[PDB]
RNA sequence: GGCUAAUCCCCCAUGUGGACCCGCCCCUUGGGGUGUGUCCAAAGGGCUUUGCCCGCUUCCGGAUGGGCCCGCGUCCCAUCAGCUAGUUGGUGGGGUAAUGGCCCACCAAGGCGACGACGGGUAGCCGGUCUGAGAGGAUGGCCGGCCACAGGGGCACUGAGACACGGGCCCCACUCCUACGGGAGGCAGCAGUUAGGAAUCUUCCGCAAUGGGCGCAAGCCUGACGGAGCGACGCCGCUUGGAGGAAGAAGCCCUUCGGGGUGUAAACUCCUGAACCCGGGACGAAACCCCCGACGAGGGGACUGACGGUACCGGGGUAAUAGCGCCGGCCAACUCCGUGCCAGCAGCCGCGGUAAUACGGAGGGCGCGAGCGUUACCCGGAUUCACUGGGCGUAAAGGGCGUGUAGGCGGCCUGGGGCGUCCCAUGUGAAAGACCACGGCUCAACCGUGGGGGAGCGUGGGAUACGCUCAGGCUAGACG
RNA sequence: UUUUUU
RNA sequence: GGGAUUGAAAAUCCC
């Protein structure tokens, strides 16, 4: 089952994530299908979250499955906002 | 010690017996049907070949033959019967095969 | 038989200039004639002309040299200091348009044979085509 | 930890006045006064014609010892400049002159380089309002290098800024003397520096 | 060689042979001494150079030079082998590390103490 | 694209199969000159059409046997034994250079 | 031996539909449609119990992951030259998801090799990394991708997937239990022990974060992971003070006995304040969940730390580790005494046999500095395997000579083709790295965001000078 | 015969 | 093992 989740790319005590589409069976930091954004949890920069919604909306159409965290971020960039 | 994935091996052997036996009947009926075709008896070969087909497609319902593996045997069976029935043909029952 | 007629011609010119011949004949071929045209255009020779020698065509090449020099060895400077065949038989040398070399930091030429014709490097880079690299001349 | 030891001895071995001592390299005591010969037992002996290497070596030391840097940071700085676009020679200088510790000296907040080093290391120096206690920190063009108001009442700072009234500052620097502020306007040019150093000799030192 | 010749046979990379068969190409190797000798050197010099035969953990038996002014090395002491030859004795390719298991460092050595394996003294 | 090659038939002697010899030209990666290698492909000929000396196109196909992954696309040119005798003579030279 | 439940197993039914034989139609390898005939479906549970949630069945498609096939590339030895019996192909069959000598029966007698077969040696491969002006050489640790293995060897079962590290069977070696009949094991998982070795760590904390498994969920499991510990092992930042201070103390060192040197260095005067103490004290954490709204969008609200009372901020505040190598030339830095071919140094050339800047110590100097030296190995200098970029009269090197096989190479003119070669477009060239730019840790190392490049190969389009090829002609080469 | 050519 | 001997050694010669 292909999934939308976070991969860790920071350094020790400096985490930086890549919101990422990959098969749930690969390592969390290993090869992935597409990079669909990034996440800085410590909010060190004015832009610590980006998505490219229209691409995230694609992978949900074909049945990717976001983590509880990935979804919490996708909702922040309004992938699911429908008005 | 004593991980209870041993339960998995237990069930393994049960399924072994189920699959094993289903296939035994497939083989025993196919050979029976081909024999009658080779011996010219057209009605009896068809009546049997139908059960073989039914037994085959039924084994595909479970995890025994699941794939196109079922179609192989069905294909090879119907082929051999109709050909072996090409010796004083007269395909009496005509049930299984096509006009 | 002659082995590489072009290097042969390049050498006829090379050997003739070192003794300051006024002219030199090379056996006539159209391809050779197209090399001689680039040199004549580029100012390395006065020029060439077709001519017969015992029935068979040849090409007189009219070399040029500098002014007579001062004390010992008055012999003039050469116009062709260096001529060297690059792509020979038995090892052929082709270059793409980006692989075309800068000869003597621009003060020389490199005669390319391209699908658009025998060109100098500058003309070939401007025409945007590569090809077989015939020789450096500087 | 950088070189810590006698200094007006290095004034001597280079044969040029080195101003690492701050004051008294101005007063007639620098020992470049009435002792310009190198240190040691063989100082007064007639020197042998230096090797082509010996020249290039003494020239880098002339430069490195001026800024009070370990060869490590010094060599890294140089290999940095040979990569950046522009003259490897001058760019190198602009990077040493961008060191905070040197900037503090150039701005006359401290008497010497070494004293400016201690002022930074002890947090007395502000960069754009924040404290910076790293001497190696590189100053950007435009940054405000001030004195932390905690130390603005300190007698060593009021001492050095007292003598700074009316003294002129570098064409790439400017300072407010009362509020103890200061600004790094732009990188300095080769011409801007009066350093008695031939950079081309230093580039040639690292060619080998 | 014609280009064709290079296409047919080509150049041959030169294989460099090792000057130190301290096997596994290790940086050091430890061994046990067999003899402790003193050997006369090659032509232009003369002295009594102290050496030792050593059975190695590599399975080899080789001579080794004992550096320094004096040594405590005996017939049965165990030692560490360094590598690097002694020019003026033939067939001596490896040195001995002083300050290792049973080869004491050189006493009263005050200049080059990393080599010769001696500690730092006190000054009153 | 299924790879397409063009070579010459050098072996008739199998059943429903021909040996096609496919030459190749390229610059040497270091020494540059244009060098000429050539590899033999076992091509499938179901109708036994093609013969010795025929220059044929060959096309990457679904495996027919071991060693057989190409079929004969079309006949480019028929009957040039000069190409075959170049290969025959070469193979025949191998009987020296042993002992 | 006996009883029993089910989302366990089976039979009948319904045939959306799919499977199979045959026919036909379109496509073109076994792709898609169609007709007749035959064969094939299922399982329930939960509640806010009239409706909804979790599931079940057959089929079409998507997505992701993978099997198999092909072109090209992929180390050394020719003192390995001939190898091959399922071996090469064929017909039919078995097998599998599927092609295939994958296996089988029968037929034909083939297949491979100097363009290196067969044999031997060595070795996981790549992204990359080190080096180098480059071309190249070397390498494949960490991180990322593919592969193979799980004490050695073989085999299957279960399953969507395995021929399965912590699953099963058998043979072998080894350890443990053994009532001697027979059994149990399998750290190349994390730590840890032991052996070998020059040498490589904690039987640590945690489920708080990210990710994975099961579950409606609550939650459970996770030595993946996130953190801490030890080791200057690497990199980076940082301290061992700063300013004043004698034409210049003592000591030590040299001396022409005048003096010179260590050296503003110390002492001493003033200032700052690494350590350490005190107070405060994190980001990493917002969802899952609950409530509103329809269990959607959206809004609202609540719990949740290993690191850790650590980072960091504020207050107080002490002058507070320096070492190691070298000083004959290459190569930066020199004098005295000691020793007399001794003791010793030595990377090479060489020093030492009574004045040694080369041994040993001292004084001094040079170089780096929490490091500095050494040994091993790799590239470099080495244009010393020479593609870039070398050579063979006497320096290493022309085969004793001919004949000629393969191969390499090919005069002048025209035309066709467009294989090499060149141009355009396009796909591919994962990420990380490298490069440029900006940004986040006070800087940096480290990390983040964005940008550009790229040989190679696929595909489409084009050019035709040169090389290739086919057709024609010439006579200067060659032959008669 | 051995080192050292000053 | 100390003297002659040599720049110093080997050798040779002397207690
Ligand atoms: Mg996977
Ligand atoms: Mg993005
Ligand atoms: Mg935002
Ligand atoms: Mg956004
Ligand atoms: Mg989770
Ligand atoms: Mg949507
Ligand atoms: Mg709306
Ligand atoms: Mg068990
Ligand atoms: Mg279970
Ligand atoms: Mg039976
Ligand atoms: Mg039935
Ligand atoms: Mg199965
Ligand atoms: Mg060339
Ligand atoms: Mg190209
Ligand atoms: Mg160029
Ligand atoms: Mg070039
Ligand atoms: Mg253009
Ligand atoms: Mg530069
Ligand atoms: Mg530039
Ligand atoms: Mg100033
Ligand atoms: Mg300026
Ligand atoms: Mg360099
Ligand atoms: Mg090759
Ligand atoms: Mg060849
Ligand atoms: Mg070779
Ligand atoms: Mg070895
Ligand atoms: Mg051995
Ligand atoms: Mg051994
Ligand atoms: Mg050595
Ligand atoms: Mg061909
Ligand atoms: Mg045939
Ligand atoms: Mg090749
Ligand atoms: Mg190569
Ligand atoms: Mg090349
Ligand atoms: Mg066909
Ligand atoms: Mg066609
Ligand atoms: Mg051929
Ligand atoms: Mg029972
Ligand atoms: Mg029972
Ligand atoms: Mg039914
Ligand atoms: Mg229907
Ligand atoms: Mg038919
Ligand atoms: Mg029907
Ligand atoms: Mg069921
Ligand atoms: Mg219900
Ligand atoms: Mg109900
Ligand atoms: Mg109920
Ligand atoms: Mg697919
Ligand atoms: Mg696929
Ligand atoms: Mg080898
Ligand atoms: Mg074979
Ligand atoms: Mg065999
Ligand atoms: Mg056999
Ligand atoms: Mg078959
Ligand atoms: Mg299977
Ligand atoms: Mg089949
Ligand atoms: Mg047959
Ligand atoms: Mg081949
Ligand atoms: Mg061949
Ligand atoms: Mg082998
Ligand atoms: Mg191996
Ligand atoms: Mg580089
Ligand atoms: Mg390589
Ligand atoms: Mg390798
Ligand atoms: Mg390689
Ligand atoms: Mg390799
Ligand atoms: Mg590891
Ligand atoms: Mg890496
Ligand atoms: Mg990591
Ligand atoms: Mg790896
Ligand atoms: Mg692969
Ligand atoms: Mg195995
Ligand atoms: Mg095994
Ligand atoms: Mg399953
Ligand atoms: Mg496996
Ligand atoms: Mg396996
Ligand atoms: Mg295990
Ligand atoms: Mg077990
Ligand atoms: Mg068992
Ligand atoms: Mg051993
Ligand atoms: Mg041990
Ligand atoms: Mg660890
Ligand atoms: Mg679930
Ligand atoms: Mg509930
Ligand atoms: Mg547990
Ligand atoms: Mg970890
Ligand atoms: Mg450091
Ligand atoms: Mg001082
Ligand atoms: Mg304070
Ligand atoms: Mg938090
Ligand atoms: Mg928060
Ligand atoms: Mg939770
Ligand atoms: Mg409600
Ligand atoms: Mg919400
Ligand atoms: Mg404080
Ligand atoms: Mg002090
Ligand atoms: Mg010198
Ligand atoms: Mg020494
Ligand atoms: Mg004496
Ligand atoms: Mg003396
Ligand atoms: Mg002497
Ligand atoms: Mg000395
Ligand atoms: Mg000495
Ligand atoms: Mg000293
Ligand atoms: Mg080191
Ligand atoms: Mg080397
Ligand atoms: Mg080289
Ligand atoms: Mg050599
Ligand atoms: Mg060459
Ligand atoms: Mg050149
Ligand atoms: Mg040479
Ligand atoms: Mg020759
Ligand atoms: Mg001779
Ligand atoms: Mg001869
Ligand atoms: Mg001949
Ligand atoms: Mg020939
Ligand atoms: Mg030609
Ligand atoms: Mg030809
Ligand atoms: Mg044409
Ligand atoms: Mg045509
Ligand atoms: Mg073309
Ligand atoms: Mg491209
Ligand atoms: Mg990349
Ligand atoms: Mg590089
Ligand atoms: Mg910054
Ligand atoms: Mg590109
Ligand atoms: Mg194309
Ligand atoms: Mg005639
Ligand atoms: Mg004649
Ligand atoms: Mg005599
Ligand atoms: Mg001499
Ligand atoms: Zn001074």
């Amino acid at each position: 089952m292909v999934k939308i989740r976070l991969a860790r790319f920071g350094s020790k005590h400096n985490p930086h994530y890549r919101i990422v589409v990959t098969d749930a069976r690969r390592k969390r930091d290993g090869k992935y299908i597409e990079k669909i954004g990034y996440y800085d949890p410590r909010k060190t920069t004015p832009d610590w979250l980006k998505v490219d919604v229209e691409r995230a909306r694609y992978w949900l159409s074909v049945g990717a499955q976001p983590t509880d965290t990935a979804r919490r971020l996708l909702r922040q960039a309004g992938v699911f906002r429908q008005e | 010690r004593n991980l209870s994935a041993l339960k998995r091996h237990r069930q393994s052997l049960k399924r072994r017996l189920r699959n094993k036996a289903k296939k035994s009947a497939i083989k025993t009926l196919s050979k029976k049907a081909i024999q009658l075709a080779q011996e010219g008896k057209a009605e009896e070969a068809l009546k049997i070949m139908r059960k073989a087909e039914s037994l085959i497609d039924k084994a595909a319902k479970g995890s025994t033959l699941h794939k196109n593996a079922a179609a192989r045997r069905k294909s090879r069976l119907m082929r051999k019967v109709r050909q072996l029935l090409e010796a004083a043909g007269a395909p009496l029952i005509g049930g299984g095969l096509s006009a | 038989m002659l082995t590489d007629p072009i290097a042969d011609m390049l050498t006829r010119i090379r050997n003739a200039t070192r003794v300051y011949k006024e002219s030199t004949d090379v056996p006539a071929s159209r391809f050779k004639e197209e090399i001689l045209r680039i040199l004549a255009r580029e100012g390395f020779i006065k020029g060439y002309e077709r001519v017969d020698v015992d029935g068979k065509p040849y090409l007189r090449v009219y070399l040029k040299y500098g002014p007579r020099r001062q004390g010992p060895d008055p012999r003039p400077e050469q116009v062709i200091h260096h001529i060297r065949r690059i792509s020979k038989p038995g090892r052929r040398v082709y270059v793409g348009v980006k692989e075309i070399p800068r000869v003597r930091r621009g003060l020389g030429i490199a005669i390319l044979s391209t699908s658009k014709g025998v060109l100098t490097d500058r003309e070939a880079r401007k025409l945007g085509v590569g090809g077989e690299l015939i020789c450096e001349v500087w | 930890g950088r070189y810590i030891g006698p200094v007006c001895r290095l004034c001597r071995r280079e044969g040029v006045k080195l101003y690492l001592k701050g004051e008294r390299c101005y007063s007639p005591k620098c020992a470049m006064e009435r002792r310009p010969y190198p240190p040691g037992q063989h100082g007064q002996k007639r020197a042998r014609r230096p090797s082509d290497y010996a020249v290039r070596l003494r020239e880098k030391q002339k430069l490195r010892r001026i800024y009070g840097i370990s060869e490590r940071q010094f060599r890294n700085l140089f290999e940095e400049a040979s990569k950046k676009k522009g003259v490897t020679g001058s760019v190198f200088l602009g990077l040493l002159e961008s060191r905070l510790d040197n900037v503090v000296y150039r701005l006359g907040f401290a008497v010497s380089r070494r004293q400016a080093r201690q002022l930074v290391r002890h947090g007395h120096i502000t960069v754009n309002g924040r404290r910076v206690d790293l001497p190696s920190y590189r100053v950007r063009p435009g940054d405000e290098i001030a004195v932390a108001e905690k130390s603005r009442n300190l007698e060593l700072i009021r001492q050095n800024l007292e003598a700074m009234k009316g003294r002129k500052v570098g064409p790439w620097l400017s300072l407010d003397v009362e509020g103890m502020k200061g600004k790094f306007l732009r990188l300095p040019d080769r011409e801007d520096l009066a350093l008695p150093v031939n950079e081309q000799l230093v580039i040639e030192f690292y060619s080998r | 060689p014609t280009i064709n010749q290079l296409v047919r046979k080509g150049r041959e990379k030169v294989r460099k042979k090792s000057k130190v068969p301290a096997l596994k190409g290790a940086p050091f190797r430890r061994g046990v001494c067999t003899v402790v000798r003193t050997v006369t050197p090659k032509k232009p010099n003369s002295a009594l150079r102290k050496v030792a035969k050593v059975r190695l953990t590599s399975g080899y038996e080789v001579t080794a030079y004992i550096p320094g002014e004096g040594h405590n090395l005996q017939e049965h002491s165990v030692v560490l082998i360094r590598g690097g030859r002694v020019k003026d004795l033939p067939g001596v390719r490896y040195h001995i590390v002083r300050g290792v298991y049973d080869a004491a460092g050189v006493k009263d050595r005050k200049k080059s103490r990393s080599k010769y394996g001696t500690k730092k003294p006190k000054e009153a | 694209p299924k790879k397409v090659l063009t070579g010459v038939v050098v072996s008739d002697k199998m059943q429903k199969t021909v040996t096609v010899l496919v030459e190749r030209q390229f610059p040497h990666p270091l020494y540059g000159k244009v060098i000429k290698r050539s590899k033999k492909y076992l091509a499938h000929d179901p109708e036994e059409k093609y013969k010795l000396g025929d220059v044929v196109e060959i096309i990457e196909s679904r495996p027919i046997s071991k060693r057989k992954r190409f079929r004969v696309l079309r006949l480019v040119e028929s009957g040039r034994m000069d190409l075959v005798e170049k290969y025959l003579i070469r193979r025949q030279n191998y009987q020296s250079l042993s002992k």
